[PDB]
């Protein structure tokens, strides 16, 4: 019974493992997807100059 | 300042022109409280 207790939490600490790849992978998504569209603000600069 | 044929001696008048500003938007964080906690109350079950 203290086996089947701590495979829930580990369980749950899988569940939050994933989610946690999860989020960091797709904050780093966002975060080039906005150096991209910065870069290219400051490349339709020089175009129109 | 003319010429005999009224083309002009001078250099005309240039005006170096402006360059085009950069854009520049309003970026603002997102603020919000968070939220408190509901009344408790013995429930009629057990802790487990």
């Amino acid at each position: 019974q203290a086996l089947d207790s701590a495979r829930s939490l580990t369980g749950q600490l899988m569940q939050f493992g994933s989610t946690l790849l999860g989020l960091i992978e797709r904050r780093d998504a966002e975060a080039m997807s906005e150096l991209l569209q910065n870069q290219a603000g400051e490349l339709m600069l020089s175009s129109l100059r | 300042n003319l010429s005999i044929d009224g083309q002009p001696l001078s250099l005309p008048v240039f005006a170096a022109p402006a360059d085009p500003a950069a854009l520049l938007s309003a970026a603002a964080a997102a603020s919000g409280g968070s939220k408190p906690l509901p009344s408790a109350d013995i429930p009629a079950m057990r802790f487990p």
